[PDB]
DNA sequence: TGCATCAGAGCCCAAAAT
DNA sequence: TATAATGGGAGCCTCTGATGCA
């Protein structure tokens, strides 16, 4: 079909690598493709570095090696593996006094590799680690909020590599040095880095009552030794002041590369800061046998110069992002790694102790486990290891380019205020000013803007085009905020002709500042509009005419969209749609130039220009984390000709190659019967039978047969009690064949647990003696689907014990899989959206003669109600549908491009050319007017929509101008009274769907200690009435549906079995009794020694244990 | 150390099961079978007595282990009591 | 007797937690 | 049951109330 582009924006330069931040980062962790000797410090290799040479006989690091994977990405997935490589480092041990020296290979354990996509398979299952926005390592000034003419300067290293100092002008006027909570006058330590009076007088002279609160005559009269072992008693109060343990806690504090590490960001933004070189990333040095000095000198001058008021000197902004920087895979996992090491290093000091002091090798002396723990542990445990978001390929990508100020190291959500989570100037091109959660997050976690890039130092840099007297050149440079703040940055659609600027005055940045500016002032220009958001939020067409407020549920939801069997891209496109399914790896494409040899469903091969025969292999149907299908489908045919980066097959929600989110729907904006209310949806039964919105799902079930002391579980088809109409489904083994339909309760897999022993009630020995069958040794523990689930057997996975190239966990004999899918309609309950915010769930599914209808025949699909919009200020959804009816007569598609895109004259233009199509038509069909069609028109001159004195035609063409049309109502065949808005808009069914949600328990599972329910509908749980459901019932004066809640319905166990043997009698339910939790509460505080007695009137003992805990 | 005390001899055994599977992991480079553990640690020793020494050998997890990121939830919630009818 | 400094006390709900 | 062995290690908010200093 056609498809019309908008908008005269050049872009000089291609989004980058979407997941970049990811595959980069870890690649420079690994280092893996290069040969040892060539490998820089950095990631892996600097932790080795680090951590060796291991003292005490002395172990020293060479060189690691990393394997390749014992199985591939498929494997891992299926096995529940973690995809990984072996870890070895080639070590020597070295006997000093002997000169003996032993190397050998030791193996580490395993590495997780990154997939193509930039994400992990731990356990089977995706996993994304997310980037860390934190404090730059550095040194700052900041206001002192007490003392309003003073300021603190605050000396910070990397995370865990050190401690942070702060130095203030107290009000005695002495300058104090503040460390792990302690404070001391910092005249002392600047006595211990070797500075003496003469020094310091002329260096800090300058600024006139500072310096005399630096003078303090008793430690210039001791010498460096005697100011150190003050110092640490200071520091280190009741530690003997042994003159070796001051200097190694001293250098450790401070000089120590290993126990301080100051960052490579942290050294240049300190050297850039206090105009200084430093030789490392320590504040002093150990050489010669004293300590030398490298930042503290500098950092109080400047804190001086500071407080005085001297020219050049500032405050520092905090949250501006050239001091806010990213920490990456890379840097996260190496840290854990670094960690991992540091513990191995604790076992060889103390295995170089024991054991002969003359035979070892470094394989006795290592053991990995502390290693192989510590990255385990950060892959499955930590908070910003999380499970990978693939609802569709849009959520992946976009999970992997989030940035939370959370987790690890970093804020918690009550002592993050509102500077944290506000959108600094400096966000711009950088963070999405729009794609940010919703709720108590809002703020923290955010989005990599779509031309952002982290440097190597972890700050986020944007592209900016060099501007030279008018002209724009091509040339882009990549500029940190800090960097940014020195230039004057015209907007990307300042007019040009050519590479000139066309206009008198443009519109500029300087620091963020807007302001109008000469082409002669002009220093820099955007790339593009793109550049200022995520890649969510550049998928929203006419963004600039929606509130921020509902782009961002805009942005968020399109995450939340399902992989539809029909989806469609939608028919306003902003141009990003195909860039996000290359980027995202759903979709297959050719290597290079060649012919197509085999399609297939399962496979297309294809042979090259090389005459090499390559076969795909597609993915069909495979269950992705959230349990949407991802499957591939063939887009070329046999003996097509294909070039390279051709389309080869279609990855899930992906149309042609362009993202398909949704489906283009024709929408009517217009009140419906209330089923239109409060933002519920109207829509279709159409839908259904063309099978729009509908999705495949699938669904694993596992079950386990493990060895008892009773014996064995077995999995079997053999099931005590079970009529053959149960077991119809289930094959030779008791798994059920693949192709079955399953409905709730019915058996996936069955299995057989030994009866745990007890002695039958006498009840069961009289019935067990009358009807004479023994009772069987073993009870019925099969596997049945869940309430509310079921569908089709798709596949079934069983591994036993003892079989082949298969393991499992102790105990267990056998495990099976049951992988169950579902075609799921769309239905009453399931919430649809737009990409504009507008959201609702389906309220109503009409049948197509009762649908709103154009003049010839048409239904809508689709029924919006107009109130939704204008509190909303969504007015994007509005003028998609507006070009979306132009495109459905004219048969056409749009590229719309966020800010530049197509203006209303243009869309009127197509509106016009669209009403030649649904008009024109009639009339040489030979009908005219409608009767109603006059009356609507009518109603609409007295709206002063159309012209009075026109023919009916042109007033027609007047409001279609307007995008509104004249509409039937099925039910009457009368209009509408007023011409009403119609076009196609798109819309996507969210992962939001009511046959997951519905949940309903009468009695159930409880609790251990509680004995209350449990909860989720996962373990069939009850609602949860809370301290706030209670008030409600409390203030209603519903004193015994209350008493209900707190006993009968929940821990009172007597009642509650009471309660249900009353019902199903059909007697009234019995008086309530004490609920269980009361006991455990008065049993709790026993266990704190008080006594809590519950007494009568006379004050005299209640026994609620009514005698079984008194003796 | 363990809230399943295990007799001083049996710890024995567990650790020397350890060590075991740590050379066969070091010099193997992967993790071993059940099978490689039985060879390593001579006669007696099956798959099936490596395997039981191991199921012996685990520990108890804490009923209060966290469930998701918030501290609002316990693993003991999940689970349901099956003694009391 | 009047005033800092610090220790300890709190910081929504339900759903879910793969 | 026996060479001698002799002092550890990690670290980063607001209001209210009691307590320790002018
Ligand atoms: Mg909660």
């Amino acid at each position: 079909m056609e498809i019309k582009r908008f908008g005269r924006i050049r872009e000089v330069i291609p989004l980058p690598p979407l997941t970049e931040i990811q595959v980069e980062s870890y690649r420079r962790a690994l280092q893996a493709d290069v040969p040892p000797e060539k490998r820089e410090n950095v990631g892996i290799q600097a932790a080795f570095r680090e951590t060796f040479p291991i003292e005490e006989l002395v172990l020293d690091f060479l060189e690691y090696r990393l394997g390749e994977p014992p199985f591939p990405q498929d494997e891992c997935r299926e096995k529940d593996l973690t995809y990984q490589a072996p870890l070895y480092a080639r070590l020597q041990l070295i006997h000093k006094d002997t000169g003996l020296i032993k190397e050998d290979e030791v193996f580490l354990g395993h590495i997780p590799l990154m997939t193509e996509d930039g994400s992990f398979i731990i356990n089977g299952a995706d996993r994304v680690i997310v980037s860390q926005i934190h404090r730059s390592p550095g040194v700052y000034f900041t206001p002192d909020p007490a003392r309003p003419g003073r300021y603190i300067a605050s000396i910070i290293p990397l995370p865990k590599r050190g401690p942070w100092i702060d130095l203030e002008v107290e009000p005695n006027g002495v300058v104090s040095m503040k460390v792990n909570k302690r404070k001391f006058p910092l005249v002392l330590l600047l006595r211990v880095l070797g500075y003496d009076q003469e020094t310091l007088a002329r260096e800090l002279g300058a600024y006139g009552e500072l310096v005399q609160g630096l003078m303090d005559e008793s430690v210039f009269a001791m010498r460096p030794e005697e100011a150190l072992i003050r110092l640490f008693t200071l520091l280190r109060p009741g530690d003997p002041p042994k003159r070796d343990k001051a200097v190694a806690y001293v250098y450790g504090l401070i000089a120590d590369p290993r126990r301080y590490d100051l960052g490579e960001a942290g050294r240049y933004k300190a050297e850039e800061k206090l105009g200084i070189r430093l030789s490392g990333r320590t504040l002093a040095r150990f050489e010669d046998g004293e300590f030398k000095d490298e930042v503290f000198l500098p950092t109080l001058r400047y804190l001086f110069a500071l407080t005085a008021g001297v020219p050049g000197h500032e405050v520092d902004d905090i949250d501006h992002l050239g001091n806010r920087r990213i920490r990456t895979v890379g840097e996260l996992m190496t840290d854990q790694f670094r960690v991992g090491l540091a513990r191995l290093a604790r076992g060889v000091r103390e295995r170089m102790l024991m054991g002969s002091e003359d035979s070892l090798t470094p394989a006795k002396l290592v053991n990995s486990r502390p290693l192989e723990a510590a990255i385990r542990e950060f892959f499955s445990r930590s908070q910003l290891s999380q499970f990978k978001d693939e609802t569709n390929p849009l959520s992946s990508l976009r999970h992997k380019r989030r940035i939370s100020a959370l987790g690890p190291g970093g804020l918690t959500r009550e002592r993050a205020g509102f500077d944290v989570r506000d959108v600094h100037r400096t966000h711009y091109g950088r963070i999405c000013p729009v794609e940010t959660p919703e709720g108590a997050n809002i703020g923290l976690i955010t989005s990599l803007a779509a031309y952002a890039r982290v440097d190597e130092l972890g700050f986020i840099r944007t592209p900016y085009r060099r501007v030279v007297g008018g002209v724009v050149t091509d040339e882009v440079v990549y500029m940190t905020a800090t960097e940014e703040d020195r230039y004057t940055i015209a907007q990307a659609n300042t007019p040009l002709e050519g590479n000139r600027i066309a206009a008198e005055r443009v519109v500029a940045r300087r620091k963020g500042e807007p302001v109008i500016v000469s082409p002669e002032e002009v220093e820099f220009m955007d790339v593009s509009p793109k550049q200022v958001f995520s890649v969510n939020t550049n998928l929203i067409p006419f963004l600039e005419h929606d509130d921020a407020n509902r782009a961002l549920m805009g942005s968020n939801m399109q995450t939340q969209a399902v992989p539809l069997i029909r989806a469609q891209a939608p028919v306003v496109m902003t141009g990003l749609e195909e860039r996000v399914v290359r980027d995202s790896l759903a979709a297959l494409y050719a290597e290079e130039d060649g012919e197509v040899a085999k399609v297939d469903g399962n496979r297309i091969v294809v042979r090259y220009e090389d005459g090499r025969l390559v076969e795909y292999p597609l993915r069909r149907f495979y269950r992705s984390n959230q349990g949407t299908a991802l499957d591939q489908r063939p887009r070329v045919v046999v003996g097509q000709r294909v070039r390279k980066g051709d389309l080869l097959a279609d990855g899930p929600a992906s149309e042609n190659g362009f993202l398909a989110l949704g489906q283009n729907v024709l929408v009517a904006i217009m009140p419906f019967d209330g089923y239109n209310f409060e933002d519920a949806i109207v829509i279709s039964e159409e839908l259904l039978k063309r099978d729009f919105y509908t999705s495949i799902h699938i669904e694993r079930y596992e079950i386990e047969a493990r060895d008892t002391k009773l014996g064995p579980e077995r999995i079997t088809r053999d099931i005590p009690h079970l009529s053959e109409a149960a077991l119809r489904d289930l094959d030779e083994e008791g798994v059920v064949r693949i192709g079955a339909e399953v409905k709730p309760g019915d058996i996936l897999v069955g299995r057989t647990s030994f009866k745990g022993e007890s002695e039958p009630t006498p009840e069961e020995r009289l019935l067990r003696s009358i009807f004479g069958e023994k009772a069987r040794d073993v009870k019925d523990t099969s596997l049945r689907v869940p309430p509310g689930e079921g569908g089709i057997v798709v596949r079934t996975v069983r591994l036993r014990r003892g079989d082949p190239g298969v393991e499992l966990k102790p105990g267990v004999r056998e495990v099976v899989r049951v992988y169950v899918a579902q075609k799921r309609k769309l239905q009453v309950g399931d919430k649809l959206a737009n990409r504009h915010g507008n959201k609702g769930v389906v309220a109503k599914i009409l049948p197509v003669e009762d649908m709103p209808h154009l003049p010839d025949g048409t239904p809508v699909d689709v029924i919006l109600n107009p109130l939704g919009v204008p509190s909303r200020m969504n007015l994007g959804q509005i003028l998609e549908t507006h070009l979306g009816l132009a495109g459905y007569f004219l048969g056409q598609r749009y590229i719309s491009p966020i800010f530049d895109g197509a203006k209303e004259p243009e869309i009127k233009e197509l509106l016009a050319q669209a009403f030649e199509v649904y008009f024109g038509k009639r009339k040489g069909e030979g009908f005219g007017v409608d009767k109603r069609e006059v009356e609507v028109l009518r109603r609409a001159e007295k709206l002063g929509l159309v012209t009075p004195g026109k023919t009916p035609e042109e007033q027609l063409k007047e409001l279609f101008l307007q995008g509104k049309v004249v509409l039937y109502d099925g039910r009457t065949g009368e209009p509408i009274e007023g011409p009403i808005v119609v076009g196609q808009m798109f819309i996507m069914k969210l992962y939001h769907m009511v046959e997951d949600k519905m949940h309903a328990r009468s009695t159930g599972p409880y609790s251990l200690i509680t004995q209350q329910p449990l909860g989720g509908k996962a373990q069939f749980g009850g609602q949860r009435f809370g301290e706030m459901e209670v008030w409600a019932l409390e203030a209603y004066g519903a004193a015994h549906t209350l008493q209900e809640m707190l006993t009968l319905k929940s821990d009172d166990i007597e009642g509650r079995n009471a309660a249900y043997e009353a019902i199903i009698k059909g007697e009234d339910v019995p008086e309530p009794s004490v609920p269980e939790s009361f006991r455990v509460l008065v049993k709790e505080l026993q266990a704190l020694a008080l006594d809590v007695q519950t007494l009568d009137e006379k004050d005299n003992p209640v026994d609620i244990f009514e005698g079984l805990a008194s003796k | 150390a363990r809230t399943i005390r295990i007799p001083v001899h049996m710890v024995e055994t567990i650790n020397k099961l350890s060590r075991t599977a740590r050379q066969l992991q070091q010099e193997l480079g992967r993790e071993p079978t059940y099978e490689e553990i039985a060879e390593a640690m001579g006669p007696g020793w099956d798959a099936k007595r490596v395997e039981e020494t191991l199921k012996i050998a685990q520990e108890p997890v804490s009923l209060e282990t966290p469930i998701g990121d918030e501290k609002d939830s316990f693993y003991g919630d999940f689970i349901p009591d099956e003694h009391l009818p």
